[PDB]
RNA sequence: UACGGUGCUGAAGCAACAAAUGCCCUGCUUCCAGGAAAAGCCUCUAAGCAUCAGGUAACAUCAAAUCGUACCCCAAACCG
RNA sequence: CGAAGGUGUGCUGUGAGGCAUGCUGGAGGUAUCAGAAGUGCGAAUGCUGACAUAAGUAACGAUAAAGCGGGUGAAAAGCCCGCUCGCCGGAAGACCAAGGGUUCCUGUCCAACGUUAAUCGGGGCAGGGUGAGUCGACCCCUAAGGCGAGGCCGAAAGGCGUAGUCGAUGGGAAACAGGUUAAUAUUCCUGUACUUGGUGUUACUGCGAAGGGGGGACGGAGAAGGCUAUGUUGGCCGGGCG
RNA sequence: UAAGGUGAUAUGAACCGUUAUAACCGGCGAUUUCCGAAUGGGGAAACCCAGUGUGUUUCGACACACUAUCAUUAACUGAAUCCAUAGGUUAAUGAGGCGAACCGGGGGAACUGAAACAUCUAAGUACCCCGAGGAAAAGAAAUCAACCGAGAUUCCCCCAGUAGCGGCGAGCGAACGGGGAGCAGCCCAGAGCCUGAAUCAGUGUGUGUGUUAGUGGAAGCGUCUGGAAAGGCGCGCGAUACAGGGUGACAGCCCCGUACACAAAAAUGCACAUGCUGUGAGCUCGAUGAGUAGGGCGGGACACGUGGUAUCCUGUCUGAAUAUGGGGGGACCAUCCUCCAAGGCUAAAUACUCCUGACUGACCGAUAGUGAACCAGUACCGUGAGGGAAAGGCGAAAAGAAC
């Protein structure tokens, strides 16, 4: 499934508005890559597939306090 | 919370028999009573060999409506309603005229 | 050792007919309408209690119920259970 | 019968009820013959039953 | 001329029995459609 | 019996009738 | 003899020839288009067991449950 | 002391209509003045039910074929018994699977069904009838294929699929002859067998698998040879002498 | 509560009971086969085959319990790999499925209309899916207003078919403000000080009020017609009861009831009260929600179709200040006003009716009204999903026609 583990996010739908105006139904998937993060707290890597949103993130908060948030949200990692 | 029981000497008050009197012999949950002489009719009985019986025109008595019927009450000759109280912790019956209970 | 309860709980009836009657009183066997989870075991250990009899061995078959119409409406009786049962020689029962 | 059955033993009931069940059996092979006559025997006997299994539920795990 | 029923009852069951329709979610639907409506028979299975 | 009616109409319709039997294109 | 039947008794009961599309044949020969699986069965050991367990050999004994079995089935009983 | 409704008659109004009354019917009806409408039917190849018409007409379902006597019976072309005749005979005979699901047998009935009658019936009603260690299923095994712990994927539903687990149409132990019932029989009976599991003694002593190997285990066509089923003839026995 | 009962077609048989364990009604209990989420494995639903353990055994074997999956937690164990981790196993708790409408959300049509049609409309409709509750949702201003001020949310009447949007077509269509229903506010991003202080939750008890069986309940005779009186004609009576229904024709006074008056061993709802358990109250000083706001691109929502388009959401790329700061006031700037986002909770008024009870109808009265007044979602049809009927009335009483 098309979703960031860090961020939720999530294909939607829109349009394809042409030049007249013709909406077509499309969808908007998110930048989703596998990554493996090294955890040095745990000393192992840990892959993650993550938008690159999340690896803005994860550059900006850190590994270890979005693993806390994916383990208070439930979420197996 | 029955006014006119099994063993009652009844009146009729309505029918073909509107004045005669005399017992219950029982009474049905239809709210009809048998009253003993009285409703006769004359059903043309068939034979059964089994039953030991020759078939014939019985005359017997047919059920009627409790609506039709009051409880005699022998001292002023007449018929009385029932109407109920507790004598001694114990629901009886007693006549609505004179207020004396039903024995 | 089957329970005395289910013992009692297992024969229903005897089955009178002209071919119980005939196997009564040729190969020494009983007709018995029986109940229908009852097995042959049970059987055999129920007429050699309740009846205090020597039974050999039992033959089982299962009636299958007929389809019947009271008035106009229709209806299906019950599957009943038959058993044969093989009275060992010189054993006699009513 | 159910205050005269509350004054008896588990073992007294079990020996009532076995007792119960032979005369059903014996019953029920008479009625299967023509020669039962008495056909309220076979719910008078069904409901002691029951009576009884209902005594030993209550005697036991009760 | 071969007509078009020929019965089977391992496929008459296989194909449209009531495990085959609690396999499936749509087939859940038409046995709570057939319970609402009240139907005898819910399905061909005996 | 209607509901053998039933059968009447619901298919000596569904018999679908077969067709024209003059084969003639009025061209 | 209920004329339906039931009971008793009971001769000979061999050979030759022909002979299958059936059997030997899951064979043989040959061809190319190159012709299921798994278990039962047989056997081998592994850890384990060490004279116990188990194994086969004989004998004895017990058990073999449950369900179907009627009837039509190229048809008046199936699909029309 | 007879309502509505139904059916007639008489009268009346320009009309839609109105009034009275006879019969039926046997218990509801409602003035006036206002109010509200599922408010007026001949048509819609209109909808539903009933009845006509054609018409006592066509047809009565393979051109295999019937005839007679007797019986039963209210009644016999059709049922039963009998003697003839004809038809199939690689089927129009017999056994099954699938499928149906009591149509089987016996008694009784003939309203309906049966393209006629019906005493008959696969029809109505009642009763009876299906007996397995060896047949089959179940069961052990798997095929195509299905499901599918986890898993991978996917807006959700869900899709695929590993381990596995289902799944025969295929692989896997074992019973034959004779007799018998109105109806069951390789199931019952008589006779003679067989198989696999158990426990238990006795002798003997390497047992052990989720593993290894073997086997199971496999095509088409063709050619003969050896046989049997089976048949024919002879012999034999019993009967016959037209 | 009771003198009558053993449900109906549907008689009969054999019985029970009549002053109280006959029956009947209610409350709490017990049993509750098999399938089915179905949950021991499988499975063509109502079937097949087991394992472990504890018991019995007349050794033939019987009975009972447990054994699904996932999530979370705990224990033990445990690879490649040293630790470790993954994994494994036990145990405990919970979930799973069904169900009418209402609700929130994820997706999301077309016919049609435009007298064609493509933007637009239909319409965020139908439909599918997910989740929840008795309601949900929203909700306590980074709001409106306009230099006066208001003061959460939700609902109704206006504003107003206005302003606007719009192939400026068809059509879509507000808000400010006003009147009402109802009203309720709080907490964490943090330390202390006083300490248990408000409130809430649970669990008991007590009281009250319901509910789940029930009790009492007024008062009419005569005559006529007639098959039968409840009708007619007389003469009375009741009424906090002339609601209604039944009774051989239309009954205030015949019956059931009604008005009114009461009633619960037991279970339970709702209120209070209180006990216990948990919960913290208040004061001071602080702090004040960053990959966020905003921006670029592409879309969507706002009545607003990119237009001069504010505001909201975000798939993508970026990216602040941070109380001396920031947002909004419909492009935009300046001034002024107003508010404090990037964390949450929250009753009411509101929406609906599978179901229960009472009552009502200028609603139907058997081709109507539910498809169904009657054994109807039946018969029947269809492989199947699914479709889907017809069919009421003897009489007061069977007295249902002996012979
Ligand atoms: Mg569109
Ligand atoms: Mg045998
Ligand atoms: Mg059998
Ligand atoms: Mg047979
Ligand atoms: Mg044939
Ligand atoms: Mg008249
Ligand atoms: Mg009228
Ligand atoms: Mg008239
Ligand atoms: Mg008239
Ligand atoms: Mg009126
Ligand atoms: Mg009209
Ligand atoms: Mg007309
Ligand atoms: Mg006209
Ligand atoms: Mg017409
Ligand atoms: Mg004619
Ligand atoms: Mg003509
Ligand atoms: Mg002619
Ligand atoms: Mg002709
Ligand atoms: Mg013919
Ligand atoms: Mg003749
Ligand atoms: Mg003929
Ligand atoms: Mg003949
Ligand atoms: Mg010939
Ligand atoms: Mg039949
Ligand atoms: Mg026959
Ligand atoms: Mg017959
Ligand atoms: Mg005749
Ligand atoms: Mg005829
Ligand atoms: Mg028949
Ligand atoms: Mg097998
Ligand atoms: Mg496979
Ligand atoms: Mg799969
Ligand atoms: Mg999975
Ligand atoms: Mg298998
Ligand atoms: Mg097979
Ligand atoms: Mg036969
Ligand atoms: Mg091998
Ligand atoms: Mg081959
Ligand atoms: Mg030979
Ligand atoms: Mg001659
Ligand atoms: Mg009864
Ligand atoms: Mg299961
Ligand atoms: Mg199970
Ligand atoms: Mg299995
Ligand atoms: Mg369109
Ligand atoms: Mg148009
Ligand atoms: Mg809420
Ligand atoms: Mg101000
Ligand atoms: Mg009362
Ligand atoms: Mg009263
Ligand atoms: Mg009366
Ligand atoms: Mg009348
Ligand atoms: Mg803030
Ligand atoms: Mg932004
Ligand atoms: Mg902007
Ligand atoms: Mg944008
Ligand atoms: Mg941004
Ligand atoms: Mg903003
Ligand atoms: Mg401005
Ligand atoms: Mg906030
Ligand atoms: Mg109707
Ligand atoms: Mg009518
Ligand atoms: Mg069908």
């Amino acid at each position: 499934s098309r979703v960031c583990q860090v961020t939720g996010k999530r294909p939607v739908t829109g349009n394809n508005r042409s030049h007249a105006l013709n909406a077509t139904k499309r969808r908007f998937l998110p930048n989703l890559h596998s990554h493996r993060f090294w955890v040095e707290s745990e000393k192992r890597f840990v892959t993650l597939r993550v938008s690159a949103k999340g690896m803005r993130v994860i550059d900006k908060k850190g590994i270890d306090t979005v693993l806390a948030e994916l383990r208070a949200r439930g979420e197996k990692y | 919370a029955a006014k006119i029981r099994r063993d009652d000497e009844v009146i009729v008050l309505t029918g073909k028999d509107k004045g005669k009197r005399g017992k219950v012999k029982n009474v049905l949950s239809s709210g009809k009573v048998i009253v003993e002489g009285i409703n006769l009719v004359k059903k043309h009985q068939k034979p059964v060999p089994a039953l030991n019986q020759p078939g014939g025109i019985v005359e017997k008595e047919a059920a009627i409506q409790v609506s039709n019927v009051a409880i005699f009450n022998a001292a002023t000759g007449k018929a009385d309603r029932v109407g109920f109280r507790f004598e001694d912790g114990k629901k009886v019956r007693f006549f609505k005229s004179n207020s004396e209970t039903i024995k | 050792m089957i329970r005395e309860e289910r013992l009692l709980k297992v024969l229903r009836a005897p089955h009178v007919s002209e071919k119980a009657s005939t196997a009564m009183e040729k190969s020494n066997t009983i007709v018995l309408k029986v109940a229908k989870d009852a097995t042959k075991a049970e059987i055999k250990a129920a007429v050699q209690k309740l009846f205090e009899v020597e039974v050999e061995v039992v033959n089982t078959l299962v009636v299958k119920g007929k389809v019947k119409r009271h008035g106009q409406r229709i209806g299906r009786r019950s599957d009943w259970k038959k058993a044969y049962v093989t009275l060992k020689e010189g054993q006699n029962l009513d | 019968k159910a205050k005269e059955l509350r004054e008896k033993s588990v073992e007294e009931l079990n020996t009532e009820l076995l007792n119960l069940l032979r005369e059903q059996f014996n019953l029920r092979m008479q009625a299967a013959s023509g020669q039962l006559q008495q056909s309220h025997l076979l719910k008078q006997v069904r409901r002691d039953v029951a009576r009884v299994k209902t005594l030993l539920n209550e005697k036991a795990g009760a | 001329m071969k007509r078009t029923f020929q019965p089977s009852v391992l496929k008459r069951n296989r194909s449209h029995g009531f495990r085959a329709r609690m396999a499936t979610k749509n087939g859940r639907q038409v046995l709570a459609r057939r319970r609402a409506k009240g139907r005898a028979r819910l399905t061909v299975s005996k | 019996m209607s509901g053998k009616m039933t059968g009447i109409v619901k298919w000596f319709n569904a018999d679908k009738g077969f067709g024209f039997i003059t084969p003639d294109d009025g061209s």
